[PDB]
RNA sequence: CCGCCGGGCAGCUUCCGGGAAACCAAAGUCUUUGGGUUCCGGGGGGAGUAUGGUUGCAAAGCUGAAACUUAAAGGAAUUGACGGAAGGGCACCACCAGGAGUGGAGCCUGCGGCUUAAUUUGACUCAACACGGGAAACCUCACCCGGCCCGGACACGGACAGGAUUGACAGAUUGAUAGCUCUUUCUCGAUUCCGUGGGUGGUGGUGCAUGGCCGUUCUUAGUUGGUGGAGCGAUUUGUCUGGUUAAUUCCGAUAACGAACGAGACUCUGGCAUGCUAACUAGUUACGCGACCCCCGAGCGGUCGGCGUCCCCCAACUUCUUAGAGGGACAAGUGGCGUUCAGCCACCCGAGAUUGAGCAAUAACAGGUCUGUGAUGCCCUUAGAUGUCCGGGGCUGCACGCGCGCUACACUGACUGGCUCAGCGUGUGCCUACCCUACGCCGGCAGGCGCGGGUAACCCGUUGAACCCCAUUCGUGAUGGGGAUCGGGGAUUGCAAUUAUUCCCCAUGAACGAGGAAUUCCCAGUAAGUGCGGGUCAUAAGCUUGCGUUGAUUAAGUCCCUGCCCUUUGUACACACCGCC
């Protein structure tokens, strides 16, 4: 309900967010190949350097 | 209203729609509010299916008098051929591919290749 | 609702006074300007800044309108 | 018994033909108008009245006006819709069988009222009442007692200079260091000011001027068309006697046949998956156990039981964790029952055909919403402004009334030791100034003061909880339950808490010993208790929405009340019985 009234019904607004992650060992080619390809839809990609 | 929304509804069907509807709620040549609804073809009105099949769209319209609502609600016939139409089947709908061949009882025989 | 009676004391919207202001400028014989009265301490109001006698007030008006004291 | 014949009482049936229609061998032969003849009606009432005449023993009978008023009254059939009609069917917003309560007390806050300057206000059965996310000091906030401020767009007019008054540091004041105003004047300097029209807002007005969004009739089974077939035609069948079904869902009888929306299918979810793909942002698992390792403990010692760690890892793995692909469960088998169809019931293997929501048609309704909307019609109002605010105040006020909550009434319990089991979340560093918190001291405690991790599956955090569970008091005393109302301190948030902010520490220490008339809630991991998150948050919840946790009794059917679906029927109702009269 906008405003007050009517028998009290609510909605149950949901958004999921699954995280995958993949470890690897490479140079600055294989990272910059594999990351820039396979992009496109609503997908965020992080790239950690090493360990921390 | 009349001639216009037909002009729309005509079009959207002729374009290539499974079905469609238009609603023009609001005051309409009278101090009282009417609600008009001109409909054509097929339309599913429940389920998840609705979510990725109908193309709902509300728009107001602010006129020299007051305010009407448009509601266009088109049904997409990408069920036939999206290219791979998402799911394609409305889950109700099953397509049984037909016997095709299944010829010959006959006497036995053999062959070699 | 109510309809506003108003205690009969219709408060004054006031003019900031008319005033030509700059006639009182002592030109003693040839061209030279300086009178004396009370002064303000501000920077944009540099030394020339000038004061008064009212029913009390006195004010200084020269960091454009920024800075009137309390006398 | 079987025929025929006349004239009698009657029946069915039909596209004669009639018939407004219902119907009618006759109401048939009627614009294709008249076989004979009798009576008799000309909108409704007034009125079968008045008056006159007559008959009668009289009730009364017979004959029988008008003024006036009146727009329909009426008839036949249609859908409605309601029956204190009838069959069928169904809902725990229904009942049964109960428990839990609720309705009683105190307290909370919701409204009503009174009171009050003000207690702004929307919301009025149900589908208004901890609802407007409505837990409000200040803001909120609109509202009152004031009081400031202008943020008067825009244009159109008016104002070159003896500078249009842009903008003014000490006092009179004022609340204010509001030049907002009463002299003084010292600068920006083409702004300014004053008209006119016109805006611009307004948590002003109107939700019967509207958009959207919502609520609901109503998670109830319903709704619709193409072609047929019926009706001159509105309409009607298809759309249904019965069995079935959560469900016009199905099969079948079947002037219908095959279709469409709703239901169903779907999505999310919830549970079987030593089956797969894997995972230092899970777990890890158990190792291998290589250890530290202290007798942590067993044991003379070998050896072992075990938390912790020393880990790391170039173990190994997914046994639980996680989340991807999968599978499966599908009335699937067998035995009843069943028109032996549609299915129903029981049992087998096993999750037995139903784990729980979201989505939800046609069509509605002055439901609610203009105060969620820079959605807004028109209206008001428009500078002294209902434009925006500062300060305060109110929204909290109190002889009464109701509404949702909590806590109790105690000993299956009360307070006194102790042991010890999560889940869904949540978190900083965020759109304008702001968290989550681990571990040190200090203090009783609120807390305080130290310091640490944390875009988080890492840090909080083996989330170390309450009931619960276990260890002692107490003895049925309004008692140690209960725990209101006040006395006094101390912290914290906040610029500020007076109008106890919130918290702590003291201190007082109430009614209630199971609730009068009523009435909602629901069947399985269900009611109840029980904390805990989230939402609300500077401060903060007795609010909701989720989450486990502990976990019952009982129905497993019926329509007995209330209310819903179809069918048949009646209906002077169609503002639909809360009607009409
Ligand atoms: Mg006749
Ligand atoms: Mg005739
Ligand atoms: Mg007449």
């Amino acid at each position: 309900t906008p405003c007050g009234e009517g028998s009290k019904t609510w909605d149950r607004f949901q958004m999921r967010i699954p995280k995958r992650l993949i470890d690897l060992h490479s140079p600055s080619e294989i990272v910059k190949q594999i990351t820039s390809i396979s992009i496109e839809p609503g997908v965020e990609v992080e790239v950690t350097i090493a360990d921390a | 209203v009349r001639r216009a929304c037909y002009g729309v509804l005509r079009f959207i069907m002729e374009s290539g729609a499974k079905g469609c509807e238009v609603v023009v709620s609001g005051k309409l040549r009278g101090q009282r509010a009417k609600s008009m609804k001109f409909v054509d073809g097929l339309m599913i009105h429940s389920g998840d299916p609705v979510n990725y099949y109908v193309d709902t769209a509300v728009r107001h319209v602010l006129l020299r008098q007051g305010v009407l609502g448009i509601k266009v609600k088109i049904m997409l016939p990408w069920d036939p051929t999206g290219k791979i139409g998402p799911k394609k089947p409305l889950p109700d709908h099953v397509s049984i591919v037909e016997p095709k061949d299944e010829i010959l009882p006959t006497t036995p025989i053999s062959e070699q290749k | 609702k109510k309809s506003y009676t108003t205690p009969k004391k219709n408060k004054h919207k006031r003019k900031k006074v008319k005033l030509a202001v700059l006639k009182y400028y002592k030109v003693d014989e040839n061209g030279k300007i300086s009178r004396l009265r009370r002064e303000c301490p501000s920077d944009e109001c540099g030394a020339g800044v000038f004061m008064a006698s009212h029913f009390d007030r006195h004010y200084c008006g020269k960091c454009c309108l920024t800075y009137c004291f309390n006398k």
